[PDB]
C-alpha cells in the first residue's frame, strides 16, 4: 500500500597529512605532525507520504595517531530522522 | 528560605515535559485524557477519545543563551479495545553537543560529548469498570551527565521504576444551570531501587517516588463550551534528610545522616509520612498543590490558566501559568508560558514550551 | 615572530607586539639600522649568524652534532627583576584606548586631569610651598593645563608650533598616536615620573632616583613607582594614581549611526538632536535590520551637535526578569484636545537574595499627566497670503503638547536585608579563587632538592656524580582508578578497599555542607603519595642503601605552573586538605 | 575559529584566538542564565573563573560582527 | 462571545526529530578502563512551525516557533481578541504585546510578553498591560555621523609588557629626540629587525613564515655603550665594566660597542 | 601514605597592604609580625577549632538551580590573622582592594566583624583590637576611617558557638554617611598642620576638645584626612589596629557582608512643553521646553544612573522657505534654518568634594564670596545657535536648453554653528564653526575630440574657532589663560573627463586644501582679538594638493585586417600628491641658531 523510492548517498573520505623536518648534513628526518582520518557517511531517504519522510544516517569516522601527542578517535553517529511537513 | 529540601536522584523526572500540563500549573493527574497523559496519569489512556496518538514536546532551557539545552518528550499511545491501551513515552533532557579540546591545533580531531538524562517507559492501562481504570507502567532511567576525563569515569547510571495509576471519569451529570462531569485520579510513581551515580553500594540516591492525587470538574455550557477546574496534591515519598539533629557536635549530624542514608526505598516510602519533629500540621507542609482552569471552545481552542505552589521551606517553586491549544484537523498545537512568583530563580522563566500531537485511527465514543 | 605579529618605530627604535608578554616569556631581538651612511647591527641575524648545526663524521656511530646559538639582545628576561636595566626597556608611556581601532584626527579628543577628588585639569602646589620660580616657557606648572605640563600640547590643528598650544592633544601618527591600533604614546618615556619631577625641581639637591630628597611637591605629584615597580607593586603607592587620561573618539566605519543592535523592534528608536525629539520620517530614517540611523536633516548633519539615539534592544543576555505593568488613560475632551494619565511600574527579579554592587535590581514607578491640543489656524495662512509672492492654500496648523511625569524609584523587597534596601560592596564570596594542583599526571620525578640553602649538601644535591641520586627513596603519586571501586578487578578484595589509604572518599565526608547537583561527581579524587623511605628510588646507585637511615632519604615530585606571576595574581597561600 | 582550552577545566582555561584584532568581548553565563563573568577590552588568553561552582557554563565570544556560543564544563 | 464557529488556525512549516546512538572511543592510556568508550543516545528536535489563523472571526492567532534561532525575539505568539466596536472592551492581546506611548517623559515598551487589554468608556480609552519585558534600553551618542565612545584611563593603566625599547641607547635618546616634535632630532632608521620569543606552541608549519627555529642566547648588555647622563650600572648589568667598553661615551648601539 | 583530598594554590582579591599605616613605626618590613589574610567558609570551616564558622545572624545562603536541583551557595568571610610578635600599641595591619563604588544614594554602610584569640597564645581582651575600614581615593592622604573596638568571642570550651555570640551586634559597624559628611564639613575648618590632627594627619572629632558631640556615633570612631569622596570610592581597606598600651596583641578577625543600606528613594519631577506650528508651507516653528528635578529618570535606571541634577532646557527651531518670497517664474530653492537653544544644569552634589550636597555646602559656608564661587562654579550652562542656508539653487525651467554658463548648475550651502559653555571645568567656552560650500556640476550632451563630457568643481571654506578658558575652582579671581584653536581652511577640488576617441577615455581630477593663517603673529603666538569673519574670502597658503589621472584605451587594432582578433585594453592611473610639512620642519632651528628648511613631501 506504501511504495516509494529509496535514495542512498555514500560519502567516503581518507585524508593523510604528514610534516617532516629534514637535516641536510645527517639523517635526522623528524616527524613533526601528522593526521590520518577516514570517514564514511551513509544516508538513506524513504518517503512514507507527501509530508512524512525518514532518513537513516550512519557516520563513522576514525582518526589514527601519527605522532603520540594525539590519540586515535572513533566516532559513530547512527540513527533515524523523521521529518513531517505542513 | 528552603529548610532541609528532599534530595533525590534524577530530579528531571519531576519536570513537566508537555505544554498542556505546563499551562495547567504542572498538573495532569485528573485532567481530561490526552496524549501527554503518561507522566501524570497513564490510567486515562483507556479513556482516550482517539485510537492512536503521537506527540513531540519541547521545553527549552536558556532560551536566549543557546539552543540544544532542552527537555524533549516523545509519547505514543494506542488503545486496541474499548477497555485497554498500550502507551510508550521517552523523555530526554540534553545539553547538546559539547566539544572537548586540549590543544590549539586547527587540525585536531576532537571529542564531542552530549551529557544527557533519559527515561524510557511503557504503560498498560485497563478499564476495570465503565468509569474507572487502572494502569501499570515500567520505566528505565539512564543518566549520562558527567564527562569522561582522567580520574573521572563517565559510566551512565541506570535504574528501573514502576508506576501504579488510577483514573475515574464519571458520566455527564446534569445540573440546574449546566451539565458537568467529575474526574479523579491517583498515581504512585518512580517506585524502584536507588540509583548510584558512582556505581557503589555505599553511595546511592532515592528515586523521586511521588504520590499525586487530584480531582476535577467540567462545567459544560451549550454542549460546545467547556470549563474544567482541576486541583492536584503532590507529595514526595522520600524521607526528609535530618536538620539540626535528632540523636560531639558534628558527630550527631554524622550519625543522623548515616541513619537517613541507610534506609531502603520500600521502607522510605512509608517513612515519608512523618520522620520529623513536627506533627501533622508540619506534615502538611510536605504537600504541594496546583489549581487550574481550562476553557474549551468548539473542542478546538483551549485557554488554560494554572497556579502551582510548593512549600516555601522546600523547592520554593510557585508560579502562574498560561497556555493555548489549537486543533486544526487532526494536529493539536499547545504553547505554555510561566510567570514565577517565588524568590528562587526558576530556570523555566521566559520560556515558551511547545507541544505538537497527531491523532489517527478510528474514534471511540465517550461515556 | 612573523612581521604580522609586531610593529616597530623605525625612527624611535621601539617595538610593539600583538600579544603581550605577561608571563615568563623571553624576548630577544636582532636589528640593524642606518644613521646616514653608517650601518649599525646589535643582534645576530639568521643570514649572518652561525649555522644552526655542524656535523662531523660520515655515520651515526662516530658523528658529532654541534648545535649553535644566535647571540641576540634581551628585551624581556625569563625572571622579572625591576632593578635591572632590561626592565627599563619595557615602555610605560603607551596607553591603549579601549575598543579603538582607527582613531583619526577630528575624531579623537584627549585631556589630562587631576582627580583629587574632582576632575581638575591643572595642578596646585602643596600648602606652604610653591612651584619653582621663573620657569622656562616649556616648563610652566602653575595655572597650566595638564596637556602642556606633560608635553602633549605644543602644536595647533595643523601641527604647527604655537606659544601655549591650542588646548588640544597633539595628534602625530608617528610620535604621539598609533592610528592602526588606537594607542596614545607620550613624548617622554616617564611623563608622570621624571618629567613632572623636572617640572617641579627647585634645585640640584633633589634627585629623581632618591625619593628622600623630594621637595614636598615631588612627594605628591611624582609617581615614580609606576616606572621602578610593577603595576601590582605600584598599587601599594595609592596616593599617586590621580592623573586621569579622559577623552573620546568617534567610531563610524560606514555611513549611518551604529546603534549597537540588530533587528530591533520597530517604533522603539527615539532620536533627540538638541533637546527636541526628531520625526522618524522627516529628520531621520532607521534601517532596523542593519541597526542604522541616518540623519536626513541637512542642518543637523553639518551641525556637530550631539545626537542621542535611545532604542530597545532585545538581544539581552544574562539579565534579570523584569515585570512591566501599568495603565494609560486617553480621555478626549473635544475633537482636538486629549488628556492622558499614564501610570507604569517596572520591577526586577534578582537571581539571588544578595545584590552585589553594579548588579542591582530596581522597583521603579513612573506616573504622569499629559495634554495634547492640535488646531487649524487660518489666520497664519491669511498672513502668509499677504506676503509678496505667496499664493498658497495649504492650511496652517498649531499644536501644543504638555506633559508632567513623576518618578518614584525603589528596590525590590526580595533584595532586602533586615527590612532595608541592601547593596553588597563585598559579601566576600567572590574572593579566594583556587588553582588545582592535585592532578596526578601533571607531576613528574623531581630533582634532588636543597633543604636549607644553596650551600647545604643534605640530599647530595650539590654532587656532580651518581651520588647526586643516592638519597632518593621510592615515591609513587597517583589517583586510585575508579575501576577498583566500581568493577572490582581480580585479586582485589573488599578488605583492600577499606584502609583509609585505599578507600574511596566521598564529598559528603570532606564537604558535608556542600550541595552537589544530581548526576555529577560525588567522590573526591585525592592525590595519593605513597612514600617508601626504605626502598631504593629511581636511578639510585647507592652501594649501601639498606644499611643507611631511611629518615635521611627523600621522595619528591615537581610540577610546572601555568601562572608564574604570583604578585599580579595575588597568589596568597598553598591550601591542602 | 574560536578555540577553548581544556573543556573540562577547573575554572582556569584559555582562549584560542587566531591572532586577529585582539579586543573581543567575553561573557560567561551560568546554567541559571545569570551573568557570572564579564570581560571587555580582553586580550589575555588565560581566563580565571575558578570561583564559580561546578557545572556547565556558556561562553559568548563577540569579535566584531562575529558571535559565537560555546559550552564549557567546570569540574 | 465569538462571531462564528469557523476555526481556520492552520499550521505550516516542518518538524524534525532525530533518534540515534553516538559511540565514541578515544585511545587515551591515562583514561580508566571504565572510560574505554561512551555509548550515548542522541535525541534532537528541529521544530520549525508557524501557526496562522482565526477563531470565530474574533480571535486572530499568529505564532512562530522555531528551535533554530534566538528565542528572545524570534519565537512569537499573539492572540488578539477584538469584539464589536460597540462593546466596552475593544481589544485583548495575549502573548507578544506592545505598550506604545505618545510621550517623551515616559517611554513605553515594545517587546513584552503578557496580557494587554483596552476599554472604551464613551470618550475615555483605558489601556492596561501586565507583562514581562524582553528587552533593555540602550542609549548612544553620535556626532558628525559615527557614535561617540568615551574612555577614562589612569596613569597606572599603561599598555604593559607589549612595548619595548630596542636598546638603552634608544631609551635614553627618546626624550631628547622628541624635544621639538613632530621633528625628531635623530637620524636613526631601523632597517631590519628579527624578534624571537619563547616557543610554547611547539608547532611546525610552512605557512607561518616558514619553520625558523633556532637556539638563542640573549645577552642583556649586548650592543650597549655608556651614556653621558646615565651611570653605567643603569645601562648594563655586568658586575665589572673595567675593559668592557671599547667605544666612545655616546656611540650608537652596535655589536662592537 | 599521604592523601591530598584537596591541593590548591589560593589567590585572593584583597591584597596585603605593605607599608606603614602608622608614622610611629616607619619600618613596615620588621617587627616580626606574621600577618595573614584568608577566607573562612561554611563549606570548609564548619568545624574550626577556636570558633566554628557560622553565618552572621539573619544571613542566609544563596540558592540556585544547577540541574533541577536547589544548590545552596557558599557563605564566606574574610579572615585576618595577626600572630608571632603581635601588633604594637598603634601599629595596624590591613588588606586593600581597588574598586569604583558610589554610595551617595544609600544612607547606611554596614558590616559584620568578629574577633577571637589565637590558640596557644595569650588571650585577646575586649576593646584591645580595633577593626577599621579606610576608604577613599587612597590609604595615606585622602580617606575616611571608621574604627570600632572589638569584643572578643570567648573560647576555651565547645567549638560550636551561637551566631549571635560569634557575630556580636556590639562589633557590627553601622555607619550613617551623613556623619561622614558632617565630619568632612567640620574638618574643612581644621588646618592640615593643626594640633587636632594626629601624627598621621587624621582628624578625629572624638579627640577634639573644642567640638561638642564628636563624630555623632557612640560606638564608632570616625576620622578624615584629605578630602575623600564616597561618591566615587577607588580604594577600600579593611584592617586591624591595636589599643593595648603595654602589650602586643594577637588574634584573628573575621569581616563579613560589607554592604550599603537605606536607599534614598525620593522621586523626581519632569515637565515638557512642545509648541509645533506650520504656516502655509512657508514657516515651521518648533519650540521645546524641558524642566526636570533631582531624582527623575527612566524606569530602567538604577540608583546611580538616575538624574542627580536639575535641568532647565529650551530649544526653538525655525524653518523658512525664503525662495517662496520670490515669484515662481524663476524658481529659487532658498531654505533658511535657525535653531537657538540653551540648557542650565544644577548638580545635586557640589562638583568640589564630590560628595556633599550643593545646598548643604552653601548653607554651612559663612562667607559670601565662597558661596558665590560655589554657586557659579556648580552651574553647567550650554547654549547653541545654528544658522543654515544649505541647498541654495535655481531650479531648471520647464523648457530650457542646458548651458555651461547657466546659474542652475550651482549650489550653495552656508552653515554657522556657535556653542557657548561654562561649567565646573571651563569658566568660558566658545566654539564657532562656519562652512561655506559652492558646488558646480555640468555634463555635456551630444586629432581627436576635445569637448569634455562632464565638468565638476566645488569649493569649501571651513572655519572653526574654539576658545577654551579653564577656571580656578578655588577662587574666581584670575582663571587660566584662554586657549585658542583655529582651523581656518579653504578647499577646492575639480574634475573633468574626455572621450577623445570612441576607445579613449581620460578622467582628470585635482583636489587642493589650503590653510589660512591670518590669526597668527610673526612668532607662534595667536591673536586674541580675532573675528571668524575677518577675511572670509581669503585663500591661504597651500597645505595639500592631490592630482589623479585615469586613461582607458581599447587600442582599436581591429582596423587592420591582420590583427582583428586582438582585444587589447590599456589602463593607466597616475596619482600625484604634495603635502606641506609642519612649521617645525620648514623653519627648524639648530642649537647653533641657524635655520634650515626641511621641505615638503
Ligand atoms: C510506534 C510509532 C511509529 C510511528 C507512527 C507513524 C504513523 C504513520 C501513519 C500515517 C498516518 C498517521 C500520521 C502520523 C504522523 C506523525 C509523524 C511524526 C513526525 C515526527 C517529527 C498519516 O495519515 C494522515 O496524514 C496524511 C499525510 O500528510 C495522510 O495523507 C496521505 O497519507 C498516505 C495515506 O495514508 C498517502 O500515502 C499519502 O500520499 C497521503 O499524503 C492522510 O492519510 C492522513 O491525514 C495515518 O495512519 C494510518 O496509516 C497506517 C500506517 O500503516 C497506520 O497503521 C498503524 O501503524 C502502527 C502505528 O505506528 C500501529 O501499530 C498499527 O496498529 C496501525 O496499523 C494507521 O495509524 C492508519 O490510521
Amino acid at each position: 500500500i506504501i511504495k516509494s523510492d529509496i535514495n542512498i548517498k555514500a560519502d567516503f573520505s581518507l585524508r593523510n597529512n604528514e610534516t617532516l623536518v629534514r637535516y641536510l648534513d645527517y639523517d635526522n628526518n623528524q616527524l613533526a605532525a601528522g593526521q590520518n582520518i577516514w570517514s564514511l557517511k551513509l544516508t538513506a531517504d524513504y518517503s512514507f507520504s507527501k509530508n512524512l519522510t525518514a532518513i537513516f544516517y550512519y557516520d563513522h569516522s576514525f582518526s589514527k595517531a601519527v605522532i603520540s601527542t594525539s590519540f586515535p578517535l572513533t566516532n559513530i553517529r547512527s540513527g533515524f530522522t523523521l521529518r513531517y511537513n505542513f | 528560605d528552603i529548610e532541609r529540601p528532599i534530595t533525590t536522584g534524577v530530579p528531571f523526572l519531576l519536570v513537566a515535559a508537555d505544554a498542556r500540563a505546563a499551562g495547567l500549573g504542572d498538573q495532569g493527574v485528573a485532567t481530561s485524557s490526552d496524549v501527554f497523559s503518561q507522566q501524570w496519569n497513564p490510567a486515562k489512556y483507556a479513556f482516550a477519545e482517539d485510537a492512536q496518538g503521537l506527540s513531540i514536546s519541547y521545553t527549552p532551557y536558556l532560551t536566549d543563551l543557546a539552543n540544544d539545552i532542552s527537555l524533549g518528550q516523545v509519547t505514543y499511545y494506542n488503545k486496541i479495545n474499548d477497555r485497554s491501551a498500550f502507551a510508550g513515552s521517552f523523555r530526554y533532557f540534553g545539553f547538546g553537543g559539547i566539544e572537548l579540546r586540549q590543544t590549539g591545533d586547527p587540525n585536531e580531531p576532537t571529542r564531542e560529548v552530549n551529557p544527557n538524562e533519559f527515561a524510557l517507559d511503557g504503560s498498560y492501562s485497563l478499564k476495570l469498570s465503565e468509569t474507572f481504570s487502572m494502569a501499570v507502567a515500567a520505566r528505565y532511567i539512564r543518566s549520562n551527565l558527567k564527562v569522561a576525563t582522567e580520574e573521572i569515569d563517565a559510566s551512565a547510571a541506570g535504574s528501573f521504576a514502576v508506576d501504579v495509576a488510577g483514573f475515574y471519569q464519571s458520566e455527564e451529570i446534569a445540573y440546574s444551570d449546566f451539565n458537568g462531569r467529575w474526574r479523579a485520579g491517583f498515581n504512585i510513581q518512580n517506585l524502584g531501587p536507588k540509583i548510584s551515580y558512582d556505581h557503589d553500594d555505599l553511595s546511592a540516591n532515592f528515586l523521586p517516588a511521588n504520590l499525586r492525587v487530584g480531582g476535577g470538574f467540567d462545567f459544560i455550557f451549550d454542549d460546545y463550551n467547556k470549563l474544567g477546574v482541576s486541583l492536584e496534591l503532590t507529595k514526595l515519598l522520600v524521607p526528609t534528610p535530618p536538620g539540626p539533629g535528632t540523636p560531639s557536635q558534628s558527630q550527631a549530624d554524622e550519625a543522623n545522616y548515616k541513619k537517613y542514608k541507610d534506609i531502603g526505598w520500600v521502607s522510605g516510602i512509608f517513612k515519608s509520612f512523618g520522620d520529623a519533629p513536627g506533627g501533622f500540621s508540619e506534615e502538611l507542609k510536605e504537600i504541594t498543590y496546583s489549581a487550574a482552569a481550562e476553557y474549551m471552545y468548539q473542542d478546538a481552542f483551549a485557554m488554560r490558566l494554572g497556579y502551582y505552589h510548593e512549600s516555601p521551606m522546600k523547592g520554593a517553586k510557585q508560579f502562574f501559568s498560561l497556555g493555548a491549544g489549537f486543533k486544526y484537523s487532526m494536529i493539536k498545537v499547545d504553547v505554555s508560558y510561566l510567570f514565577s512568583a517565588s524568590k528562587v530563580k526558576n530556570p523555566l522563566e521566559n520560556t515558551l514550551r511547545f507541544s505538537l500531537t497527531f491523532n489517527f485511527g478510528d474514534k471511540y465514543e465517550t461515556y | 615572530l612573523t612581521t604580522n605579529e609586531y610593529t616597530f618605530n623605525p625612527q624611535l627604535g621601539y617595538i610593539s607586539l600583538q600579544q603581550r608578554l605577561a608571563n615568563d616569556e623571553i624576548l630577544a631581538v636582532a636589528f640593524e639600522y642606518t644613521v646616514g651612511g653608517k650601518v649599525y647591527q646589535v643582534g645576530e641575524f639568521g643570514s649572518d649568524g652561525v649555522d644552526a648545526t655542524v656535523v662531523t663524521g660520515n655515520n651515526s656511530s662516530n658523528q658529532a652534532i654541534i648545535t649553535q646559538s644566535l647571540v641576540l639582545k634581551m628585551l624581556k628576561s625569563n625572571l622579572t627583576n625591576v632593578k635591572n636595566p632590561v626592565w627599563n626597556l619595557m615602555m610605560k608611556n603607551v596607553y591603549q584606548i579601549p575598543q579603538a581601532y582607527q582613531i583619526k584626527q577630528d575624531d579623537f579628543r584627549l585631556n589630562i586631569l587631576y582627580t583629587d577628588p574632582s576632575p581638575i585639569n591643572y595642578i596646585t602646589p602643596v600648602q606652604g610651598s610653591s612651584f619653582p620660580p621663573n620657569p622656562a616657557p616649556d616648563s610652566k606648572v602653575e595655572q597650566t593645563p595638564l596637556l602642556n605640563v606633560f608635553n602633549l600640547d605644543r602644536l595647533n590643528y595643523n601641527n604647527d608650533p604655537q606659544a601655549g598650544g591650542d588646548g588640544f592633544f597633539d595628534y602625530i601618527p608617528g610620535v604621539t598616536v598609533d592610528v592602526q591600533n588606537g594607542r596614545v604614546i607620550f613624548t617622554t618615556k616617564e611623563p608622570f615620573g621624571e618629567l613632572i619631577f623636572n617640572k617641579l625641581q627647585t634645585g640640584a639637591g633633589e634627585s629623581y632616583n632618591d625619593p628622600t630628597t623630594y621637595n614636598a611637591n615631588q612627594q605628591k605629584y611624582v609617581f615614580r613607582n609606576m616606572y621602578r615597580n610593577t603595576q601590582a607593586g605600584a598599587l601599594q603607592d595609592s596616593d599617586k594614581n590621580k592623573f586621569l587620561l579622559r577623552g573620546k573618539y568617534k567610531s563610524s566605519g560606514s555611513n549611518g549611526i551604529p546603534i549597537g543592535a540588530f533587528n530591533v523592534p520597530q517604533g522603539s528608536v527615539v532620536v533627540t538632536a538638541a533637546g527636541r525629539v526628531l520625526v522618524e520620517g522627516i529628520d531621520y530614517s532607521v534601517d532596523y535590520q542593519l541597526g542604522r540611523v541616518q540623519i536626513l536633516d541637512p542642518s543637523l548633519q553639518a551641525s556637530n551637535t550631539p545626537i542621542e539615539v535611545s532604542l530597545e534592544n532585545n538581544s539581552i543576555f544574562g539579565q534579570q526578569t523584569r515585570r512591566f505593568m501599568g495603565f494609560n488613560i486617553e480621555h478626549k475632551i473635544s475633537d482636538k484636545f486629549v488628556i492622558g494619565g499614564t501610570y507604569l511600574k517596572m520591577t526586577e527579579r534578582p537571581f539571588t537574595q544578595k545584590s552585589t554592587y553594579g548588579q542591582e535590581s530596581v522597583n521603579n514607578t513612573i506616573f504622569g499627566f499629559n495634554g495634547n491640543y492640535s488646531t487649524e489656524v487660518p489666520f497664519l495662512t491669511r498672513l502668509a497670503n499677504k506676503l509678496p509672492n505667496i499664493d498658497t492654500d495649504v492650511p496652517s496648523n498649531l499644536s501644543i503638547r504638555g506633559e508632567v511625569a513623576f518618578l518614584r524609584p525603589d528596590a525590590p523587597k526580595a533584595s532586602d536585608f533586615q527590612g532595608e534596601a541592601t547593596i553588597y560592596v563585598d559579601d566576600f564570596e567572590g574572593s579566594q579563587s583556587t588553582i588545582d594542583m592535585r592532578s596526578a599526571y601533571a607531576w613528574s620525578l623531581a630533582s634532588t632538592p636543597f633543604i636549607t640553602s644553596i650551600n647545604d649538601n643534605t640530599f647530595n644535591a650539590n654532587s656532580n656524580t651518581l651520588e647526586y641520586g643516592f638519597k632518593r627513596a621510592k615515591l609513587s603519586w597517583y589517583t586510585i582508578d575508579p575501576v577498583f571501586y566500581s568493577s572490582k578487578p581480580s585479586g582485589i578484595s573488599n578488605d583492600d578497599l577499606s584502609l583509609n589509604t585505599t578507600r574511596r572518599i566521598y564529598s559528603r565526608e570532606l564537604y558535608p555542607n556542600t550541595d552537589i547537583a544530581q548526576g555529577q561527581i560525588q567522590v573526591v579524587n585525592t592525590l595519593d603519595l605513597t612514600y617508601y623511605p626504605g626502598e631504593r628510588g629511581p636511578y639510585n646507585n647507592n652501594p649501601s642503601f639498606g644499611a643507611s637511615n631511611p629518615s635521611a632519604n627523600f621522595g619528591g615530585i615537581m610540577r610546572a605552573l601555568n601562572s608564574t606571576n604570583f604578585e599580579q595574581g595575588n597568589v596568597e597561600y598553598i591550601q591542602f586538605w | 575559529e574560536i578555540v577553548i582550552f581544556p573543556n573540562p577545566s577547573d575554572g582556569n582555561f584559555n582562549i584560542g584566538l587566531n591572532n586577529f584584532n585582539f579586543p573581543y568581548s567575553l561573557e560567561i553565563f551560568s546554567f541559571t542564565g545569570q551573568k557570572v563573568f564579564e570581560k571587555q577590552n580582553a586580550s589575555d588568553s588565560i581566563i580565571s573563573v575558578s570561583y564559580l561552582p561546578s557545572g556547565i557554563y556558556i561562553v559568548k565570544i563577540e569579535k566584531d560582527s562575529k558571535t559565537t556560543i560555546k559550552k564549557i564544563i567546570i569540574n | 462571545i465569538f462571531g462564528s464557529n469557523t476555526i481556520d488556525v492552520k499550521p505550516t512549516g516542518s518538524v524534525e526529530m532525530d533518534l540515534g546512538v553516538r559511540y565514541t572511543k578515544q585511545d587515551n592510556p591515562a583514561f580508566s578502563p571504565r572510560n574505554r568508550s561512551s555509548l550515548t543516545f542522541d535525541f534532537d528536535q528541529r521544530i520549525s512551525m508557524s501557526l496562522m489563523g482565526k477563531i470565530g472571526t474574533r480571535l486572530e492567532v499568529n505564532a512562530n516557533y522555531d528551535t533554530q534561532s534566538t528565542f528572545a525575539f524570534q519565537n512569537l505568539f499573539k492572540l488578539a481578541y477584538t469584539p464589536s466596536e460597540d462593546d466596552i472592551i475593544q481589544k485583548v492581546e495575549v502573548g507578544n504585546v506592545s505598550m506604545p506611548l505618545n510621550s517623551t517623559l515616559i517611554r513605553g515598551a515594545q517587546s513584552l510578553f503578557g496580557v494587554k487589554t483596552q476599554l472604551q468608556f464613551g470618550r475615555t480609552t483605558i489601556t492596561g498591560v501586565f507583562s514581562e519585558q524582553k528587552s533593555q534600553t540602550k542609549s548612544v551618542v553620535a556626532e558628525n555621523g559615527g557614535t561617540v565612545q568615551n574612555f577614562d584611563l589612569y596613569a597606572l593603566d599603561y599598555d604593559n609588557d607589549r612595548h619595548f625599547f630596542l636598546s638603552q641607547y634608544f631609551r635614553n635618546k627618546y626624550d631628547v629626540s622628541l624635544k621639538n616634535y613632530p621633528f625628531i632630532d635623530s637620524r636613526v632608521q631601523i632597517t631590519r629587525l628579527e624578534v624571537w620569543v619563547t616557543n610554547k606552541q611547539n608547532r611546525v608549519t610552512t605557512t607561518g613564515g616558514g619553520n625558523n627555529l633556532r637556539n638563542i642566547i640573549a645577552l642583556q648588555d649586548l650592543g650597549e655603550a655608556q651614556v653621558s647622563g646615565v651611570p653605567d650600572n643603569e645601562v648594563v648589568v655586568i658586575s665589572s665594566t673595567a675593559g668592557f667598553f671599547n667605544n666612545p661615551i655616546d656611540s650608537p648601539t652596535s655589536n662592537t660597542n | 601514605t599521604v592523601r591530598f583530598g584537596a591541593l590548591d594554590l589560593v589567590r585572593g582579591e584583597w591584597r596585603r597592604y605593605t607599608g606603614t599605616l602608622d608614622a610611629n613605626d616607619q619600618n613596615p618590613d620588621d617587627d616580626g609580625v606574621e600577618f595573614d589574610v584568608a577566607a573562612v567558609n561554611i563549606q570548609e570551616n564548619g568545624t574550626k577549632c577556636p570558633v566554628n564558622y557560622v553565618m552572621p545572624p539573619g544571613v542566609q545562603r544563596e540558592q540556585l538551580y544547577n540541574n533541577n536541583t536547589v544548590i545552596n551557595q557558599n557563605e564566606q568571610a574574610l579572615a585576618v590573622r595577626i600572630g608571632g610578635a603581635g601588633l604594637q600599641y598603634q601599629d595596624s595591619r590591613a588588606v586593600f582592594k581597588n574598586v569604583s563604588v558610589d554610595m551617595r544614594q544609600y544612607k547606611k554602610l554596614k558590616m559584620f566583624l568578629h574577633a577571637e584569640s589565637l590558640p596557644n597564645q595569650p588571650t585577646l581582651e575586649d576593646d584591645e583590637m580595633v577593626g577599621f575600614i579606610r576608604f577613599g581615593n587612597d590609604f595615606t592622604q585622602n580617606f575616611y576611617q571608621v574604627e570600632i573596638p572589638l569584643k572578643v568571642t570567648k573560647t576555651g570550651g565547645s567549638c560550636s558557638i551561637s551566631p549571635d555570640l560569634v557575630w556580636m551586634d556590639d562589633n557590627s559597624i553601622d555607619l550613617a554617611l551623613d556623619l561622614l559628611t558632617r565630619m568632612k564639613i567640620k574638618a574643612m575648618s581644621i588646618d592640615i598642620n593643626s594640633s587636632k590632627r594626629d601624627v598621621n594627619g587624621i582628624y578625629y572629632p572624638d579627640n577634639d576638645p573644642d567640638l561638642e558631640g564628636g563624630d555623632g556615633d557612640g560606638k564608632l570612631t570616625l576620622g578624615i584626612k584629605g578630602n575623600p569622596n564616597f561618591g566615587l570610592v577607588r580604594n577600600l581597606m579593611v584592617g586591624v589596629k591595636s589599643r593595648a598600651d603595654h602589650k602586643d596583641i594577637k588574634g584573628e578577625v573575621w569581616f563579613n557582608e560589607l554592604r550599603l543600606a537605606d536607599l534614598e528613594n525620593k522621586g523626581g519631577m519632569a515637565a515638557i512643553l512642545n509648541v509645533d506650528t506650520n504656516m502655509a508651507d512657508f514657516a515651521t516653528v518648533s519650540a521645546t521646553g524641558r524642566k526636570s528635578t533631582i531624582g527623575f529618570g527612566s524606569l530602567e535606571q538604577g540608583a546611580n544612573e538616575r538624574d542627580r541634577e536639575d535641568v532647565q532646557q529650551y530649544n526653538i527651531v525655525t524653518n523658512l522657505n525664503l525662495g517662496k518670497l520670490l515669484p515662481k517664474k524663476w524658481g529659487i530653492n532658498l531654505p533658511f534654518n535657525y535653531a537657538i537653544g540653551e540648557e542650565v544644569i544644577t548638580p545635586e552634589y557640589d562638583p568640589f568634594n564630590q560628595d556633599i550636597k550643593l545646598d548643604q555646602l552653601i548653607r554651612e559656608t559663612t562667607d559670601q564670596a565662597e558661596k558665590d564661587n560655589i554657586r557659579t562654579r556648580a552651574i553647567d550652562y550650554t547654549k547653541r545657535k545654528s544658522i543654515n542656508f544649505i541647498g541654495v539653487r535655481k531650479d531648471r525651467a520647464p523648457e530650457q536648453k542646458p548651458h555651461v554658463y547657466d546659474i542652475e548648475n550651482f549650489t550653495f550651502s552656508q552653515s554657522y554653528n556657535q556653542v557657548e559653555r561654562h561649567d565646573y571645568e571651563v569658566a568660558d567656552y566658545e566654539d564657532e564653526q562656519s562652512n561655506s560650500a559652492v558646488n558646480y556640476a555640468y555634463t555635456f550632451q551630444p586629432n581627436f575630440n576635445y569637448l569634455p563630457s562632464n565638468i565638476s568643481f566645488n569649493t569649501n571654506i571651513l572655519r572653526q574657532s574654539n576658545r577654551q578658558q579653564f577656571r580656578e575652582v578655588e577662587v574666581e579671581g584670575i582663571g587660566l589663560d584662554p586657549l585658542y584653536r583655529r582651523n581656518f581652511a579653504f578647499n577646492y577640488q575639480y574634475g573633468f573627463g574626455f572621450n577623445l576617441t570612441k576607445s579613449l577615455k581620460l578622467n582628470y581630477s585635482a583636489t587642493s586644501n589650503n590653510i589660512v593663517r591670518n590669526f597668527l603673529n610673526d612668532d607662534n603666538s595667536p591673536k586674541e582679538d580675532f573675528n571668524i569673519w575677518d577675511d572670509y574670502l581669503d585663500i591661504g597658503t597651500p597645505n595639500q594638493h592631490a592630482q589623479q589621472l585615469v586613461l582607458n584605451y581599447d587600442i582599436p587594432i581591429n582596423k587592420i585586417p591582420i590583427f582583428g582578433f586582438v582585444k587589447a585594453s590599456y589602463s593607466y592611473t597616475a596619482d600625484y600628491m604634495w603635502q606641506r610639512s609642519s612649521t617645525a620642519f620648514s623653519e627648524y632651528e639648530d642649537p647653533n641658531g641657524t635655520v634650515y628648511d626641511l621641505g615638503n613631501t
